[PDB]
């Protein structure tokens, strides 16, 4: 949840298997994730 | 009506770098029309917005001519969430 | 003695600080060089300063920083982690700060000390530390499209 730019900032930081587990956080988190810079 | 300068700072969690934009104002105008202006211009809402002139924080109910505020001077503005 | 500069909170409180440890704020440092008065500090409030304070009187002899690249985490050093044992709600007031003041060494450890709280952990797990609700058969879809990627 709260603000998205604080979040893409930490999850900038975390690994493709990372990434992996925090899509089924919640809904809000599934679409912030879909952005192809995160997975550069 | 006369022409002020608003000049951002570089926030790193936006990708903003510094910048400065320009506005049309009067005298009169109160802070509270030159940040529904800025929104107007860039899509900032007030609420996310603090202006800084003269080391002092520009208070929303007030106007430009309380704080000696003339052509060409040159606001700052921290972006807030 | 020592060139100092005034800051005041948001909440209203004066600090007096050492010009070299106040221009690690790259937005403190711009705003005094362009022409006697506190600099007003935006939504930085006194207990969150008081943090911010500490931080850059550490790291004082730091150079101004250099853009980014590949980002790792396991690189905060000791003193960084053990001065972020802190209660979660200003760990995340940090980060907005070190946004608002453009502090790059402070924005970073903030935000890999998140991602390490993160890593390795799973959903549930995870929701329980931020509170974050869960929004079954919903998960299931997500879950079968991301099991090949990662």
């Amino acid at each position: 949840v709260m603000h998205r730019e604080v979040w893409m900032a930490v999850f900038s930081y975390l690994s493709h298997q990372d990434l992996c587990v925090c899509m089924r956080v919640c809904r809000t988190w599934n679409r912030w994730c879909c952005d192809k810079r995160l997975w550069t | 009506g006369m022409q002020i300068f608003v000049k951002t700072f570089r926030d790193r969690l936006r990708n903003l770098l510094p910048q400065t934009i320009t506005l049309e104002v009067e005298p009169s105008d109160t802070i509270e029309n030159v940040k529904a202006k800025i929104q107007d211009k860039e899509g900032i809402p007030p609420d996310q917005q603090v202006l800084i002139f003269s080391r002092k924080r520009l208070e929303d109910g007030r106007t430009l001519s309380d704080y000696n505020i003339q052509k060409e001077s040159t606001l700052r503005l921290v972006l807030v969430f | 003695a020592m060139p100092s500069i005034k800051l005041q909170s948001s909440d209203g409180e004066i600090f007096e600080v050492d010009v070299e440890i106040a221009k690690q704020s790259v937005t403190i440092k711009t705003m005094l060089e362009d022409l006697d008065d506190p600099v007003p500090l935006p939504n930085v409030n006194a207990a969150i300063l008081k943090k911010v304070i500490q931080w850059c009187t550490h790291h004082k002899d730091d150079p101004p920083p250099p853009e980014d690249d590949e980002k790792r985490t396991d690189d905060i050093p000791v003193w960084d982690q053990e001065f972020l044992k802190v209660d979660q709600g200003t760990l995340f007031e940090l980060i907005l700060a070190a946004n608002y003041l453009d502090i790059k060494g402070l924005l970073d450890v903030t935000c890999k000390t998140v991602a390490n709280m993160i890593k390795g952990k799973t959903p549930e797990e995870i929701r329980k530390t931020f509170n974050i609700k869960n929004d079954e058969e919903e998960e299931a879809q997500v879950r079968k499209e991301n099991q090949w990627c990662e």
